[PDB]
């Protein structure tokens, strides 16, 4: 709930270099494959019975861009993650019923995916700073119980 | 469970990452103590300061049992017989502390070896490290 | 893993709870939908209202595979061959939904059969239901 | 964070019938045995290498009474679990470093232990009401990150 100085500068000196499109499907395509009891919420997404398809569906494609577009709303407004994902705290609870663990799981997919897109320029401290940012955007949603 | 392609993608990757261990197994523990200080409670005997001969060197040990654990992809319980006791009865390592290490291991491979770790490979690798620890917790679960 | 006394305390208990199933397996699902409504998402085809012929009866089915699963304490994967697919590939049941059921099962036995479920028995029973689901998730993990 | 009418009346119409002593060691003796990577924090507790001893140590005995004595501070003050276990939120974090899961685990030991002490008089609704109370006393402590 506190943000040390170098953290803010670091989650952004690496944010603005994210291709919200390309790392968009990537976080989602990975989460449908490596955690496939999750495909259950995306049955309205079309054919998802193969990596080739889970990588390749248009619906999954442009839901990703949206999901990661939701992390830019964490980055810019680093003191008020409460207010930002408060409406998404509901929709990821009362509407769908997505167990907290799942968030924390997409969270890691995401911390893996830039650790691949940014190589050596994504350092342990930087990782210390994002896997933390995960755990809070992750928690903002985890509220409609608490 | 691991099927052939699991067991084989988990080979493919370990046939490349054969190169580096005190260079790769060692970078996932610096990632562990930094992202999760808490796990520093298990090492009062250790120096954890950026660079030391302990995280380099115990680092080099952790890759091995994961490399060894890969060479015996069918019988890993026995292939990590000592370790599962020294971690589950003696040191008594909290279950979750594995997923974090396991996940720490994925990062370092995502760091250095991007275009191997494709989504499917990610899955396999996950199922693997995620069952490496299972066989390390064996004694308690 | 289960050792003999695990496998045997998990017998002892199932030799008493043989009496009741649509009376005991059935009470742990009413406990599941009430404490965790969310898990009602898996049953739109069902009536979940206090008392119905579905939670009585599907209830009576869940005890069985746990009773059956106890009779084959060494080979449970095969002893629950169909089930692990119908739950892991088809319905696609979120992993955690097992611990809750598993835990729901413990309550009902703590309800009716107190002076069996001693701490050690608790442990065994836990390791059991906690590995019954493992073998039900097999397909995904 | 909201407490429906019959819930309050129910977590107490069953609270005051708890023997804080006897169900004290019980929740703790059970948690040391069925989750023994937890004994690691109680090395200063003496000999804990057997159920007979984990059931039977004096130190474990009178730490239990204390632990469950901490749930009576949840029951009476059902709107302010924040303030009550805010100092214990720290000590169960910055001092010891006890992973959130562990709490949630003692939580269940506890919801099991009265389901044995109260038999049929501990009903599904009542369970719906306590396993909930667990998840909040459980969360009050889970804060020194969030
Ligand atoms: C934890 C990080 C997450 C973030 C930041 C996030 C963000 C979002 C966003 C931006 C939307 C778009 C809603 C709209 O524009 O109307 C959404 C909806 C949705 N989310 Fe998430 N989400 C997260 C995790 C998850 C998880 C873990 C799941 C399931 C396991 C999930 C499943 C869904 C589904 C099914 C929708 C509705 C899309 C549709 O209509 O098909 N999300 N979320
Ligand atoms: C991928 C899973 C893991 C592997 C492959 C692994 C591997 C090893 C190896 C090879 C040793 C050396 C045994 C020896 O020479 O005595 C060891 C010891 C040790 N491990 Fe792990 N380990 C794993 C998980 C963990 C976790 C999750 C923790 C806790 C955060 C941990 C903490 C320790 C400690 C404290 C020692 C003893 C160090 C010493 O006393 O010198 N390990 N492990
Ligand atoms: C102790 C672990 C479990 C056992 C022993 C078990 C047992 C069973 C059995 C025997 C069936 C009947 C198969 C048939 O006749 O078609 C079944 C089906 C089913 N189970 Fe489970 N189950 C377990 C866990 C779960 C969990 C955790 C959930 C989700 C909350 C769940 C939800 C379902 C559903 C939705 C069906 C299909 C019902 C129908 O379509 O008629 N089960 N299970
Ligand atoms: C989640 C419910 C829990 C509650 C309500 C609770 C409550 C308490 C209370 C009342 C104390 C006494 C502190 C004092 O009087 O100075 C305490 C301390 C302590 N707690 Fe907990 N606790 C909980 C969970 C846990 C868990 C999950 C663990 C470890 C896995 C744990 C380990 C300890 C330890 C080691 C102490 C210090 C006792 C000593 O000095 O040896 N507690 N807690």
């Amino acid at each position: 709930v506190h943000w040390s100085a170098e953290e803010k500068q670091l989650i952004t000196s690496i944010w603005g270099k994210v291709n919200v499109a390309d790392c968009g499907a990537e976080a989602l395509a990975r989460l449908l494959i490596v955690y496939p009891w999750t495909q259950r919420f995306f049955s309205s997404f079309g054919n998802l019975s193969s990596a080739t398809a889970i990588s390749g569906n248009p619906n999954v494609k442009a839901h990703g861009k949206k999901v990661l577009t939701s992390f830019g709303d964490a980055v810019k407004n680093l003191d008020n993650i409460k207010g930002t994902f408060a409406q998404l705290s509901e929709l990821h609870c009362d509407k769908l019923h997505v167990d907290p663990e799942n968030f924390r799981l997409l969270g890691d997919i995401l911390v893996i995916i830039l650790a691949a897109h940014f190589g050596k320029d994504f350092t342990p401290e930087c990782q210390a700073a994002w896997q933390k940012l995960v755990r809070v955007v992750a928690h903002a949603l985890a509220r409609k119980y608490h | 469970v691991l099927s052939a392609n699991d067991k084989s993608n988990v080979k493919a990757v370990f046939a490349k990452i054969g190169g580096q261990a005190g260079d790769l197994g060692g970078e996932a523990l610096e990632r562990l103590f930094i992202t999760y200080p808490q796990t520093k409670t298990y090492f009062p005997h250790f120096d954890l300061s950026h660079g030391s001969a302990q995280i380099k060197g115990h680092g080099k040990k952790v890759a091995e049992a994961l490399v060894e654990a890969a060479n015996h992809i069918d019988d890993i319980a026995g292939a990590l017989s000592k370790l599962s006791d020294l971690h589950a009865q003696k040191l008594r390592v909290d279950p979750v502390n594995f997923k974090l290490l396991g996940h720490c291991f994925l990062v370092v491979v995502a760091v250095h070896f991007p275009s191997l770790l494709t989504p499917e490979v990610h899955a396999s690798l996950d199922k693997f490290v995620l069952a490496v620890g299972t066989v390390l917790t064996a004694k308690y679960r």
